[PDB]
């Protein structure tokens, strides 16, 4: 989960077409490889507003806390018994 | 009289392949009703 720590700013992907000679992926978008890295969301929004970029923001998705019990795998009367191990 | 020379455990010379399971079938009538988990299996 170490790549999920920082806020990124990317852009909309524009056209990538085929090179007539070699079949390579040609582009005309200069900002197609431009990915920035921010410590917080607010730094990212301030940088986007400072540069006049229209932005939209997804909130951070953290995994919810789970109730892990190794004893639940061997219960007396619950469906959460494992059939094998 | 007291004896210490003869080996008294000679009954296992005449056990067949279903001795244990016939003894379990005989003992099934001497036992208490089993407890229940409330369901038929953990997949129920």
């Amino acid at each position: 989960v170490n790549n999920t720590k920082k806020w990124k700013m990317e852009f909309d992907t524009r056209e990538r077409w085929e090179n007539p000679l070699m079949g390579w992926a040609s582009t005309a978008d200069p900002l197609s490889n431009l990915v920035l890295t921010f410590s917080t969301k607010e730094d990212a929004i301030a940088f986007a507003e400072k540069n006049g970029w229209s932005y939209d923001v997804e909130e951070r998705k953290v995994p919810k806390p789970k109730s892990k019990s190794y004893g639940a795998n061997f219960s007396w009367n619950k469906r959460t018994r494992v059939s094998t191990k | 009289p007291f004896d210490n020379t003869t080996y008294k455990n000679l009954q296992h010379h005449d056990y067949s392949t279903y001795t244990f399971l016939d003894l379990n079938l005989d003992l099934s009538k001497f036992r208490m009703p089993q407890p229940s988990s409330g369901r038929e299996s953990p997949r129920h």
